[PDB]
RNA sequence: GUAGGGGAGCGUUCAGUCCGCGGAGAAGCCAUACCGGAAGGAGUGGUGGAGCCGACUGAAGUGCGGAUGCCGGCAUGAGUAACGAUAAAAGAAGUGAGAAUCUUCUUCGCCGUAAGGACAAGGGUUCCUGGGGAAGGGUCGUCCGCCCAGGGAAAGUCGG
RNA sequence: AAAGGUGAAAAGAACCCCGGGAGGGGAGUGAAAGAGAACCUGAAACCGUGGACUUACAAGCAGUCAUGGCACCUUAUGCGUGUUAUGGCGUGCCUAUUGAAGCAUGAGCCGGCGACUUAGACCUGACGUGCGAGCUUAAGUUGAAAAACGGAGGCGGAGC
RNA sequence: GGUCAAGAUAGUAAGGGUCCACGGUGGAUGCCCUGGCGCUGGAGCCGAUGAAGGACGCGAUUACCUGCGAAAAGCCCCGACGAGCUGGAGAUACGCUUUGACUCGGGGAUGUCCGAAUGGGGAAACCCACCUCGUAAGAGGUAUCCGCAAGGAUGGGAACUCAGGGAACUGAAACAUCUCAGUACCUGAAGGAGAAGAAAGAGAAUUCGAUUCCGUUAGUAGCGGCGAGCGAACCCGGAU
């Protein structure tokens, strides 16, 4: 029992591994009213608009 | 009095390390593995001075054989041909004639097959 | 200029569109994950993306972004509608260290790392 | 390792004496000894003078406020002057009265 | 050419003497394609901010990659295991720079010879009030057994 | 146990900008904030940003040699510097061993600490120096920004 | 040129690599001193008149340190200095000082509680008494051993000294006599030193003349499972 790594992993390796941790930036749209930005199919967090006006102020 | 290391070890170290640029990974950044890599490098340097002298001869010979055979002659027969007619050329030079100057190499060929007759 | 000292009197170094959060109690690789989205991007964008990125780090980084904005506008009289994140990076603060118990007698050391976030705003014309 | 240690906690001049500034930026300017601290070897002369800042504190007054006040100097840039010469001058201890010790130059006395 | 013997030297501190540099900038640090047969040594430039090179001579705590060596810093494993009983949570409301975690309301769930209450031993201000939020809290905290300040403990009859 | 260093002097940064703060950018002081209180220098490991040339048909102790490509020009237009493509060649270091790339030992990494010395008035050789059929003092005494005295003793002088 | 065909080659890098630039981390290096180390020389005892070492206190604000002790960062007189002072502490306020402060030198007064502790007890620094004076406040006394008394003792002190007691590892290439070694350690008593000392001696010249210490004799004479190894003294020269 008790596996353990045989050898330090190179800085190079370690970083090759990390080639996939890129965050994915939001696709962001600009609210058709109050004008800041929002997520598709969410309520625009600036005004509160989702066609008329749902969340409060 | 006491005498610390002060300054010497780091100078040695940087010496090795600075010999070692362009070495892959730790081989160029860690002292010990640098110094080590370098021992093996020693072997390779000395050896290959002799050995490159071995290698270039080879190359010349290849080219010579080629030219020889363009005009219907083997190399070996071409070289006894040259020694017979007491033409005394470097094979470095023979190669360069063979590669660079067609007609001239041709002339040496005819001279040599004459020396063979 | 004739003397180093002469220059040190005459010039004084400036940090044009630059802010730095020092000793942010976070981990660099984390904070970077956020930052790499911000970088190269035109300040407005950055301001938004930071509001919709759902990492913690997103917030300190928002704050430095604004500090660099208020340094390029105020202390440097630059042009908002032309600002972009010319450069941004994270380096390691002095990392907090604490003992934590483990099974049987063994003990361990957690590294609560810290962070230096740095943003550098700068105007962009194409020509 | 106090500053007075080297100078035996001794002042080579009294408070209220006039003094010429020997060394530094204020060479030769002159003034009355407003404050003299023996152990620290520091002395105030109405000529040095800096601009200090009072920062936050709502006393004195909520806002900050800057200020002009002189900043003490090291004993060794101070000397008794001689009314005749008018310049930087050494001192001899001689006698008067009636048990008083006094201070002369190469032409007494201050 | 291994153990080993022999020979000529390189570099380090301190010491004596000689030379002599240094705020128009020393030692140290950094880069470098030059020099020497090697230890090594100079040239220039960047750093630095007050001491120091060369020569001869003397004395050593005098030269490191190893010792599962010692002290220290930082890597790998890795954004991995884990976040400490499977008694369980939901909404509203409030607060606040910021709330899944704090406060209130309404419910829900779990202990009930206990997971309730009261002493002793031990601990030592942890109690109450008001404030705070770096760290401590395995998240978060505006909260706390944490941090700051001020209050609080009353015996002829209980215990000594 | 670990612990040290602003600056000549606190003149310890009024005031303005982002932030709850932390932190920072200005301004002002300072010779210098390329000294701002996580304050002398600030190496290496180790973490990042940017740029050069590069890498997605490839078998590798990572070097070394040769050549071609690109790039660059402050001991630099050649004997080049960096970087690379391709070919040839190549079994880490240390220790321990008859024999080590060994699937035998040690070792994460770098930085520092880290191992043939001292003593006696001992023994025995080599080198050197002073006296030389002779040579020398020890305790001590006096002097002492030095040294001189001091013959007690010891060594040669004959062996068996 | 267009279509088709056959062939050859290029660029893009998710990430990596080498080098360069610029930073972060970190605390090597250099410089420095407020701290040490050794040698030489000086100086050497404290304590029932309460010590060494403490506890609790004393401050305009006081946690730490220093100084002090309910007369509490200090009180009295003397001497020095002669303008600053109000401790490290650097902080605000109160103020003191040329009628001589602060600091330095020298004596006294006060000196809570514990600690040889000593009124009795006790888990040190706390609990409970008795006697004489006193108006109460308060003050003083109340241990044991030597002595008639006076007075002395107890406790503490790094090393150094003497004394009572007295190891083993180890060396003997094993071990037992032997050696380590009368060393380590333990106890005792005492001082600034102590020990030792005024020949029933050393010795071989019918010589020397209290003891200790240094040189020397001398690794000599001897000792010894005659193995390992142990090892004088006299003379002579000094210190006193
Ligand atoms: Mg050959
Ligand atoms: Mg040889
Ligand atoms: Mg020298
Ligand atoms: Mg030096
Ligand atoms: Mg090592
Ligand atoms: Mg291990
Ligand atoms: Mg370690
Ligand atoms: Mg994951
Ligand atoms: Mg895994
Ligand atoms: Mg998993
Ligand atoms: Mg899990
Ligand atoms: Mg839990
Ligand atoms: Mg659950
Ligand atoms: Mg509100
Ligand atoms: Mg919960
Ligand atoms: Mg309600
Ligand atoms: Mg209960
Ligand atoms: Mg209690
Ligand atoms: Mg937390
Ligand atoms: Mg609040
Ligand atoms: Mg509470
Ligand atoms: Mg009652
Ligand atoms: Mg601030
Ligand atoms: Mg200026
Ligand atoms: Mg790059
Ligand atoms: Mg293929
Ligand atoms: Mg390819
Ligand atoms: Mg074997
Ligand atoms: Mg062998
Ligand atoms: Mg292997
Ligand atoms: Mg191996
Ligand atoms: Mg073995
Ligand atoms: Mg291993
Ligand atoms: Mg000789
Ligand atoms: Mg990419
Ligand atoms: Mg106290
Ligand atoms: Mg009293
Ligand atoms: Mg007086
Ligand atoms: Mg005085
Ligand atoms: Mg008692
Ligand atoms: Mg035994
Ligand atoms: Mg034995
Ligand atoms: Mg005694």
């Amino acid at each position: 029992k008790h596996p353990v790594p045989k050898k330090k992993t190179s800085k190079s390796k370690r970083d090759m591994r990390r080639s996939h941790h890129a965050l994915t930036a939001p696709n962001l749209t600009e609210c058709p009213q109050c004008h800041g930005k929002k997520l598709s199919h969410h309520i625009c967090p600036n005004c509160g608009y989702y066609d008329g006006r749902q969340v409060l102020a | 009095p006491r005498a610390k290391t002060g300054i010497v070890r780091r100078r040695r170290h940087k010496k090795v390390l600075k010999r070692a640029k362009g070495f892959w990974g730790s081989r160029s950044k860690q002292y010990r593995n640098a110094f080590q890599t370098l021992l093996n490098a020693a072997t390779y340097e000395y050896r290959d001075r002799r050995n490159k002298k071995r290698d270039f001869r080879r190359l010349w010979i290849q080219r010579i054989n080629a030219g020889a055979r363009l005009h219907g002659m083997n190399y070996s027969t071409f070289i006894n041909g040259l020694k017979r007619a007491n033409i005394d050329l470097n094979r470095k030079v023979l190669a360069d004639i063979a590669a660079r100057e067609p007609e001239a190499f041709k002339a040496l060929v005819d001279a040599s097959r004459n020396a063979r007759q | 200029f004739r003397n180093k000292k002469q220059r040190k009197q005459q010039v004084k170094l400036r940090k044009p569109g630059f802010a730095v959060a020092k000793y942010v109690r976070m981990s660099p690789r984390k904070v970077r994950l956020v930052v790499d989205v911000i970088r190269g991007k035109s300040v407005q964008d950055a301001e938004d993306l930071l509001r919709f990125i759902p990492r913690s780090a997103s917030e300190p980084v928002a704050k430095v972004l604004n500090s660099a904005k208020a340094n390029a506008l105020h202390n440097d009289e630059m042009l908002e509608d032309r600002l972009f994140v010319k450069e941004a990076y994270v380096d390691a603060g002095p990392t907090l260290k604490r003992l934590i118990p483990r099974a049987r007698g063994s003990a361990n050391i957690i590294k609560k790392r810290t962070s230096h976030i740095t943003i550098i705003v700068a105007e962009k014309g194409n020509k | 390792p106090s500053a007075g240690s080297h100078h035996n906690d001794k002042l080579h001049f009294k408070k209220g004496d006039t003094v010429i500034v020997l060394s530094g930026k204020h060479k030769g300017q002159t003034g009355k000894v407003l404050l003299a601290l023996p152990r620290d070897q520091k002395v105030v002369v109405e000529g040095v003078n800096v601009i200090t800042k009072n920062v936050k504190p709502s006393m004195t007054n909520p806002q900050g406020g800057q200020e002009q006040r002189e900043l003490a100097l090291h004993a060794s840039k101070v000397a008794l002057v001689d009314p005749e010469t008018g310049k930087a001058t050494r001192v001899r201890k001689q006698i008067v009265d009636g048990k008083k010790v006094r201070v002369a130059v190469a032409s007494g006395k201050t």
